[PDB]
């Protein structure tokens, strides 16, 4: 039995024609206090997988160490560690999914929602979700927390089903992700303006973008809004 | 306080014919009022002409299917590649479920296939392992909507022979695979209309002596 | 814990520790079991190098396992107490769960199983004891007589003897006991048992113990004078 | 559930309904609530479905092991006590079982044992167990005599379940009849309440509360 | 002394090889498999005439479809039979079916090498496990204390094993009837036994799909013994 | 002599005699052959019987859909080690959704056998194994020895008179390695290889045992009338 | 790994001897002479400080040890074995007595606990017997003054006066001539120094001799005041100077 | 491994004897003689101390005779340290029985349990047996006055008069000669001392080389009293019988 202390908010993601995109803001909230601002919640594993984590940050750091250790363990007695026997996104996910469900079964969960985004060795896009309960699911778009409520609707307008994936380019897909992050900054009280974004492409590989900011915001209309009903001044 | 269970919604349906059996289930996965996936399959081919679904709490459902699939694998290793009969699978699943009697798998399990005489078989389980062979069973969120319809259309309940003064019952007969799939599709479209957790897509797994075939149909996405 | 495998096989296929446990039985005082038509009688030798004994309090050779079953033995006396205690506990445990007292075969099978377990368990030596278990099954009038030994094998006997000079008394019983017609009465059965012990014992004074078991938990031990009457009768008929 | 079994001149009658519920939801109308442990032993099941079925199938395995080891069929007393000692170990853990171990042996004769999940074990001539036990008792007690014929005893057992199936909301479906003799148990058919009620109403002239 | 689980220079476990010598001292047991059933027969060998021979239990039921005969230190077989019975019943509980004869034999043979410094020494008894299942039909297995088991069409174990096995080599064919097999066991037992064969010092049994495992009465075996003697004198 | 009482003792020349005696049990065992191409890997095993009335001891065991081995020596020890491999293959599947590499399979067996050679009370395994498999880096063949030493090879053979088959494969190396996309020809080469270890006896229908795994071929074992093709 | 020696290393020989105990007693025989004498108003225990090297500081090595405030101990045999026994003896006085009864154990019972420890080293698995004989002098309210010997077997005997180790045979004879039931404590100390001079070969002074007494209570050595019932330890170790004072009037 | 150094204390000889038990009995045969004599109105326990030294404290000493409870006592022959281990166990066992049943433990039950402990050391555990033989002297309301003996084998037997330790063969012959069933305590006291006086390896039997005890009903009305004799009381009883 736990309660989460230092927490990370939404992680959002989607598939596009050649790969996957995933994003998450750089905030570590302490209740209503926006305590830590330099927190990286996207953690790359190799050059073909990115694990995005929301929820308790102490448990996130534990999971970082596990993934870091997984890379080390895989390299042991493995001449093809950087080739055929490298870590796949599906291997990394199944490992985490096993841990998450084992921990919930011992009534001592890792208080997180996790999205494993990556590209397999055969070029196939990988995007799957797992949380503190060990619940797993996959979809063309995936999001956690407020992202599930606000981002998914916007991302599903681009990729509503499987057949829309080949029709979606990396430019269009990233534009939708960046737009979603802005909407979350408008509407999520535990979000920040600063965020990180990662693209895993089957051709161009892993592109990790840090220190992005929400921009092109609409605030000007606020000056016209006065009172709560009858006020004119 | 931490709650180890959750409700992933969805609904499943098993019907048995003379020389076949179907196990259907919608592909929608949910939590509360949010959709997690419009296509997340929960009906699985487990080998030996056995199809299985464990609807309810998906994490427990996946765990169970995973364990049974593994049970089938070890049954081959320990007993000279012998085929696991549907009745033997059912009893094995009871012990899997009852093994966690005091921390249950929150799922309604249904398996389908052919018995040792080659006839269609559907077994259904409660969360802690009580099981029963039936011609017909619906499970999950919309089970209460679908099941009485199945009683009426599959087992011909409350249907009497016209003009016999309610004295002669409508005679029981096996349904064709074509007629069964019609009932499955109509059951799921009806359930989709009146149950919020049911929709998106329908995936049916048909089991004959030839093997396991699949069919997919769209459902309303609202 | 002490793990050493003490009972092990030898090149010729023998477990010497079990076989040496049989030598301890061969050293022990003679014990005999004879079953009649409606009874079983357990006879036991007591060596007469021990005078100044207190026969009131000295452990008796025949032990009641339950009200309907008895156990005598030959070999190490200290070892026999452990088997008797275990058997008595199992007798009460059986009544508790099955709601019925043990059969003589079941009780023998249990005791024999305990003896066997000590022949292939680490850190222990075999029991230097062979037992004669006798009695009547619940609601049954057919007499039962079984034998066990250190190896763990057990079997039923019409009549049997164990201990020192048992091969002499077994020779006696083999020609004197008729399968077609066993001792019809209690007197006949006791006499044959006493006769058989008189081939080996020495004197028929305070050397022979006799215990008679009859159906429906009817067990009684004979006194010195009662036994002495059989000894006096047999010797007078012998001089012929 | 409604289950009963009573002892009489011609052996033992055992009768059960076939309904299973999850709250007010009628989950099944075709459940087998008599478990055939061997040709001479029967067990009834009321309460938690899984608990009864799992532990009574297990009981059958323990009874099979007994006759292998002892070269003799287990007594009804010993069989019932294996089950009662088992549930007693789980006392407080939340098992829900109301069962009756019915059978014949040479030493005992026809015997019925009531066994439940809080450890109670009772030998007796008449028992009714389940949510509709009281309804079954009402009809059974008021018509019971030791000198009933096999035909009349079978009917009374059937009629008693029907009575409970009618009044008790959590009982119904169909009636399963068994008759236990010195030669073993004999199955006397599945009787759907749907047809049995109207058949009984018309022939017997009973159930005047219902609109005919 | 020396370790219990020690290898000899030839590459064999000393204790396993010594336990095999103990089995050679044991009473004879013979098994013959046919398409109509499997027959199991044993030499009782009472150590004295006062011993009631019917209490000598060297043929044993494991389940309705599996039977077992033993030879060697027969006391060691009790825990093996107990395990076999539990394994058989347990599998029926878990899978609502009869357990394969081979799978049962494998379960028994897993105990064999669970000794060392687990139990203190290997078993000093060999088993002939006979049974029937739907897949592989009528089967006969020879389970040793080495942990190894061979399937056999016919097999003899015990003191007269090598002489009996050579006889079974000539006599066995794939079209043997059950009645022919019964007589063949009695014939070969009478040849290797020390004392003269009769219904009291020898025991027969069989396993058939229809009637399951059955130990024969002394009355039934006596007639088969009489039938056997007449047939040998008839030519 | 004085240094062969247990596995925990070194001889004066640095030898472990109990391990060497375990190695001797393999030499007494029936011959078995392993070989591979780039697409497929094949196990061929000569089964042994007690007599004409007995069955033929099964030499080949399946570990997973993509991996299995053949045995030579103590069969129960092969059952223990194969069971361990089945579990390790299975652990890799359930936890990582990943088919166990044949190389890791060898590393795991090596480490399991080693622990039994350094501790008092226990004994070395008395069996040699030939593991074949097809994983993400193609076809593989391993040779396990109970000393702990595992070796990846193109082809090999263990058991009695295994030197004949091992010499043949050493000559045939350049031929059979390039038998790609042709199962029956790779088996033929293996059957001809094991034939170089035969004396007085020949390959019959219930004597020969063959197994194969490859690119689009799950690990499957052939016995009885299914191997009549290759005689 | 793990302690596989779960069996006795001390066993009966055909003649009925327990070899390891006999051999342990032989080790005690080789050991340096120590002695104890019981007076009417006290007890004295004494021994020679055999120095391993002249560079070694013999003050750091204490052959005579305080067990409780009213009980002291000295030995002959293997020094290391003695050191750990003193540690265990001190602890057992607390765990099995003082923490239960709120007072220190009487001499006989503490001796009994030490004897038990030494007996277990004679029968328990994978251990040898202790290679020491102890002399334990002490006082308690209901038994008065007492002196005990404890052997490797675990056997203990009460003594009026005795000696153990190298020259014990001659020393015991010397004590038989001098001992009477009217000896005062100072007379017992004098006899102890005379007896010990016979066995000592080299230097004989306060620096080479270790000597302690169980006598009157010492309020000055208590360390605090305010509780009338607490009057201070009866055990006192004689200083190097205090010994030399008595060696002049010898 | 450690197998090399294992004596194997719990095994049989080819003749079917327990080596260690036999060798433990050989050890006990060199111990100071202890005699028990049971009379109709009490029991006597007499024991000879092992070669005493003149500087041994005699009054505050206990070597041979120990008290188990108010109704039962034992005489020891063998290793004293071993005996004390067993005595404390026996004292605890008696108190467990009293706590459980609110009744003093019957003599045989205490003897059996102590003898069962000895048996265990001969059958399992790989440890050496206790080199001790007891003479149990006690009273209960079932059998009255009782004498038992136990030895390292764990075998126990009841007696009217018995000796353990050294010179039992000679001692038992003398007891068998002069003992009779209608004997009194005061007569038994005299027999015990006379027997030791003849069987002793010492020159002359004196008070300082003896331990003595009686269990009489000599207290006031239907109750048992244990008397462990003081040095001066032994000196007086030795003069009263005319040995010194
Ligand atoms: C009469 C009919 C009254 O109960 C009888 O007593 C029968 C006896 C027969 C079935 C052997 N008893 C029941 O029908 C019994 C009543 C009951 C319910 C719950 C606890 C105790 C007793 N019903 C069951 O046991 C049902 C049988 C199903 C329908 C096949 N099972 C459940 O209700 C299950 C498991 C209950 C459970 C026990 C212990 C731990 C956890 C769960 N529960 C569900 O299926 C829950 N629910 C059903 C509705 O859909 C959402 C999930
Ligand atoms: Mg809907």
């Amino acid at each position: 039995t736990q309660q989460p202390i230092v927490t990370g908010t939404s992680v959002i993601s989607m598939k596009y024609d050649n790969g996957v995109i995933i994003a998450a803001d750089n905030l570590g909230s302490y209740g209503s206090l926006l305590r830590f601002n330099g927190v990286e919640r996207l953690i790359p594993v190799g050059d073909n997988t990115v694990v995005g984590i929301s929820g308790d940050i102490s448990d996130m750091q534990h999971i970082e160490r596990l993934l870091k250790d997984l890379v080390t363990e895989n390299a042991y007695d493995n001449p093809l560690a950087d080739a055929e026997e490298a870590l796949e996104p599906s291997y990394i996910f199944e490992y985490l999914a096993t841990v998450m469900y084992q921990r919930r079964s011992k009534m001592n969960p890792l208080w997180n929602a996790i999205i494993v985004a990556g590209v397999q060795s055969n070029g196939d896009q990988f995007l799957r979700y797992v949380n503190l309960l060990g619940v797993t699911y996959s979809s063309p778009t995936l999001a956690t927390g407020f992202g599930a409520h606000m981002a998914n609707p916007l991302l599903r307008k681009v990729v509503d089903r499987e057949s829309d994936i080949p029709k979606t380019t990396v430019q269009v897909a990233e534009e939708a992700i960046v737009n979603a992050m802005r909407v979350l900054y408008y509407r999520d009280a535990r979000s920040s303006r600063n965020f990180s974004l990662a693209i895993i492409d089957k051709n161009t590989g892993l592109t990790f973008k840090k220190n992005l900011q929400v921009e092109n915001m609409k605030w000007d209309f606020a000056k016209d809004i006065k009172g709560y009903g009858t006020q004119k001044i | 306080q931490f709650n180890p269970y959750g409700d992933n919604g969805g609904t499943i349906l098993g019907i048995a014919g003379e020389d076949f059996a179907v196990l259907a289930g919608d592909t929608r996965n949910i939590t509360d009022y949010s959709i997690n996936s419009r296509y997340e399959p929960k009906v699985f081919d487990c080998g030996d002409n056995i199809v299985m679904s464990a609807n309810g709490f998906a994490a427990d459902g996946d765990a169970l299917v995973k364990r049974f699939k593994n049970s089938v694998k070890w049954y081959h290793f320990d007993h000279n590649d012998k085929k696991l009969s549907i009745n033997s699978a059912a009893r094995n699943i009871q012990h899997l479920l009852y093994g966690k009697r005091f921390f249950p798998y929150y799922v309604h399990t249904i398996i389908a296939g052919l018995d040792e005489d080659g006839k269609g078989a559907v077994y259904s389980f409660d969360p802690v392992g009580s099981y029963e062979r039936e011609q017909c069973r619906a499970g999950g969120a919309a089970a209460s909507l679908i099941m009485p319809f199945l009683d009426n259309q599959v087992n011909f309940k409350n249907q009497y022979e016209p003009g016999t003064n309610g004295k002669v019952k409508k005679p029981l007969k096996y349904l064709s695979v074509e007629e069964v799939i019609k009932l499955v599709r109509d059951s799921f479209t009806s359930a989709t209309e009146r149950h919020i957790q049911v929709g998106d897509g329908l995936e049916i797994l048909i089991v004959t002596k030839d093997g396991v075939r699949k069919e997919f149909y769209e459902l309303k996405r609202d | 814990g002490y793990d050493r495998a003490l009972s092990i096989f030898s090149p010729d296929g023998h477990i010497f520790q079990v076989e040496y446990a049989l030598e301890a039985v061969k050293r022990g005082t003679c014990a005999v079991g004879v079953k009649g038509k409606n009874c079983v009688v357990l006879g036991c030798e007591r060596r007469s190098t021990l005078k100044l004994q207190d026969t009131r309090i000295t452990p008796s050779k025949v032990s009641k396992i339950d009200s309907h079953v008895v156990l005598s033995f030959s070999g190490l006396n200290a070892d026999s107490r452990i088997l008797i205690e275990k058997a008595r506990v199992e007798a009460q445990s059986h009544r508790l769960t099955l709601e019925d007292p043990v059969t003589v075969e079941y009780l023998t099978r249990y005791v024999a199983g305990v003896q066997q377990r000590y022949t292939q368990s680490g850190g222990v030596r075999p029991f230097g004891v062979s037992t004669l278990i006798a009695g009547f099954d619940p609601r049954d009038d057919e007499p039962k007589l079984y034998q066990t030994e250190p190896s763990g094998i057990y079997s039923s006997w019409s009549a049997q003897t164990i201990g020192r000079n048992s091969k002499t008394v077994r020779e006696f019983l083999e020609k004197n006991y008729d399968r077609k017609e066993p001792p019809a009465t209690v007197e006949e059965c006791v006499k044959l048992t006493v006769r058989s012990l008189l081939e080996v014992v020495q004197t028929g004074a305070k050397n022979i113990e006799i215990t008679v078991v009859k159906p429906d938990s009817d067990i009684v031990a004979l006194s010195s004078e009662e036994i002495n009457q059989y000894v006096t009768q047999i010797e007078q008929e012998k001089q012929e | 559930t409604t289950t009963l079994a009573f002892r009489f001149q011609g052996g033992i009658i055992v009768a059960v309904d076939s309904r299973a519920t999850a709250g007010n939801w009628v989950a099944s109308q075709t459940v087998k609530k008599v478990i055939e442990i061997n040709p001479f032993l029967l067990g009834t099941t009321a309460g938690g479905a899984a608990d009864c079925q799992f532990w009574e199938t297990w009981l059958g395995s323990q009874c099979r092991l007994h006759e292998l080891r002892e070269k003799e069929r287990i007594s009804v007393a010993a069989a019932s006590k294996i089950l009662s000692n088992l549930v007693y170990q789980y006392k407080g853990a939340g098992l829900s079982m109301g069962t009756m171990i019915c059978g014949y042996t040479r030493k005992e004769g026809p015997t019925i044992y009531y066994v439940d999940s809080d450890g109670t074990r009772l030998k007796g001539d008449i028992f009714c167990v389940g949510s509709g036990q009281t309804f079954a008792y009402g009809v059974l007690d008021s018509n019971y005599k030791w000198d009933l014929s096999v035909e009349d005893a079978l009917y009374l057992g059937k009629r008693s379940i029907l009575a409970a199936a009618h009044r008790d909301a959590y009982s119904g479906g169909s009636v399963n009849l068994y008759h236990v003799t010195e030669d073993g148990w004999i199955y006397h058919g599945n009787h759907d309440v749907g047809e049995l009620f109207w058949k009984v109403k018309e022939e017997e002239g009973s159930f005047n509360n219902v609109i005919g | 002394d020396r370790g219990v689980s020690t290898f000899s220079p030839e590459g064999r476990l000393f204790q396993v090889e010594y336990s095999l010598e103990a089995i050679k001292l044991g009473s004879t047991a013979i098994g013959i498999a046919t398409k109509e059933g499997v027959v199991l027969g044993v030499e009782k060998r009472a150590t004295s005439p006062l011993l009631e021979s019917d209490s000598i239990e060297k043929i044993v039921e494991i389940d309705r479809h599996i039977g077992c005969a033993m030879s060697g230190l027969t006391a060691d077989a009790r825990s093996m039979i107990e395990h076999a019975r539990t394994a058989a019943v347990t599998h029926n509980l878990y899978y609502d079916e009869d357990i394969n004869v081979e799978s049962l034999t494998q379960s028994v043979c897993d105990l064999a090498l669970r000794f060392g410094e687990l139990m203190s020494r290997p078993f000093g008894v060999a088993l002939l496990i006979a049974g029937h299942d739907a897949d592989d039909g009528y089967q006969l297995f020879h389970a040793e204390p080495s942990g190894t088991f061979y399937r056999y069409n016919a097999k003899a174990i015990g003191s007269g094993s090598e002489g009996a096995q050579a006889e079974l080599l000539n006599e066995w064919h794939s079209s043997l009837t059950l009645k022919e097999a019964e007589l063949l066991v009695l014939k070969i037992l009478k040849q290797v036994m020390e004392e003269k064969l009769d219904e009291n010092n020898a025991q027969l049994s069989c396993i058939t799909k229809q009637d399951g495992f059955k130990i024969y009465d002394n009355e039934k075996t006596a007639e088969l013994i009489k039938e056997l003697k007449e047939k040998e004198a008839a030519e | 002599n004085n240094y062969d009482g247990d596995t925990v003792t070194f001889s004066p020349t640095g030898r472990l005699f109990q391990v060497e005696y375990a190695l001797e049990a393999i030499k007494q065992g029936s011959v078995t052959v392993g070989l591979r191409s780039n697409t497929h890997a094949v196990l061929v095993a000569l089964k042994r019987n007690a007599d004409e009335l007995s069955s033929y001891q099964k030499k080949i065991i399946k570990c997973d859909e993509h991996m299995g081995l053949s045995l030579a020596g103590l069969a129960p020890d092969a059952r223990v080690l194969s069971n361990y491999l089945r579990q390790q293959c299975n652990y890799s599947s359930l936890v990582f959704n990943r088919k166990l590499a044949v190389e890791r399979a060898g590393h795991l067996l090596c480490d399991k056998a080693q622990k039994n050679t350094q501790s008092y009370g226990g004994r070395p395994y008395g069996v040699g194994l030939l593991i074949i498999g097809y994983d993400k880096s193609g076809a593989h063949l391993l040779e396990f020895q109970p000393s702990g030493n595992v070796t990846e090879l193109y082809g090999t053979a263990i058991g009695a008179r295994s030197q004949g088959a091992k010499t043949y494969l050493e000559r045939t190396l350049d031929t059979f390695i390039k038998i790609d996309g042709n199962p029956d020809e790779l088996i033929k080469a293996g059957v001809e290889a094991i034939s170089q270890s035969l004396r007085d006896e020949s390959l019959t229908v219930d004597n020969l045992s063959i197994a194969i795994v490859g690119k689009d071929t799950p690990f499957t074992i052939y016995d009885g009338e299914a191997v009549a093709k290759y005689i | 790994m793990t302690d596989r020696y779960s069996f006795s290393l001390t066993t009966f020989s055909p003649s009925g001897k327990l070899g390891q105990i006999d051999y342990a007693l032989t080790a005690v025989k080789q050991g340096v002479t120590s002695l104890g004498i019981k007076a009417t108003n006290g007890v004295v225990i004494a021994t020679e400080k055999k120095s391993s090297s002249p560079l070694a500081m013999s003050e750091t090595l204490s052959k005579v040890s305080l067990l409780t405030p009213d009980i002291g101990a000295v030995y002959s045999g293997m020094g290391p074995d003695y050191r750990v026994l003193v540690d265990k003896s001190r602890k057992v006085a607390h765990t099995s007595y003082k923490r239960i009864y709120g007072e220190y154990p009487p001499t006989k019972l503490l001796v009994s606990e030490v004897a038990k420890i030494m007996q277990e080293a004679t029968q328990s698995g994978g251990v040898r017997p202790f290679g020491v004989s102890l002399l334990i002098a002490g006082h308690d309210e209901f038994n008065g003054f007492s002196l005990y010997q404890v052997d490797p077997s675990g056997s203990y005997f009460p003594w009026k006066a005795t000696a153990i180790g190298k020259g014990s045979v001659a020393a015991k004879t010397f004590l038989e001539k001098r001992w009477n039931d009217e000896l005062e404590l100072e007379d017992a100390i004098h006899i102890a120094l005379l007896t010990l001079k016979e066995s000592v070969e080299g230097e004989f002074n306060g620096d080479t001799i270790e000597l302690a007494i169980i006598g009157d209570e010492n309020p000055d050595l208590l360390g605090y005041t305010g509780i009338p019932t607490d009057k201070g330890p009866r055990f006192r170790k004689l200083t190097s100077q205090e010994i030399n004072d008595r060696l002049e009037a010898l | 491994g450690s197998r090399r150094y294992d004596s194997r204390t719990t095994i049989f000889s080819p003749e079917g004897r327990l080596y260690q038990v036999e060798y433990a009995l050989e050890s006990i045969s060199h111990a100071g003689t202890a005699i028990g004599i049971m009379a109709s109105d009490g029991i006597v326990l007499a024991a000879e101390r092992k070669v005493t030294s003149t500087l041994l404290e005699q009054d505050t000493s206990t070597e041979k005779l120990y008290k188990l409870n108010d109704k039962i006592a034992v005489a020891v022959a063998g290793l004293t340290a071993d005996a004390e281990i067993l005595i404390n166990t026996a004292r605890i066992h008696a108190q467990n029985y009293l706590k459980t049943y609110n009744e003093d433990i019957p003599v045989e039950i205490l003897v059996r349990r102590l003898s069962d402990i000895k048996q265990g050391y001969t059958q399992h555990g790989g440890l050496r047996p206790f080199g001790v033989s007891f003479i149990y002297a006690g009273y209960d309301d079932r059998y009255g006055y009782q004498l038992y003996t136990s030895n390292p084998s764990g075998n126990y037997t009841g007696w009217k008069a018995i000796s353990v330790g050294a010179n039992t063969s000679a001692a038992q012959t003398l007891l068998q000669m002069d003992y009779k069933d209608d004997m009194k305590v005061d007569d038994a006291i005299e027999l015990a001392l006379k027997t030791l006086s003849k069987t002793t390896d010492s020159s002359a039997l004196t008070y300082d080389r003896l331990e003595f005890a009686t269990i009489r009903k000599g207290a006031n009305d239907g109750e048992v009293y244990q008397k462990i004799f003081k040095p001066q009381e032994i000196k007086d009883i030795l003069v009263k019988t005319g040995i010194t």
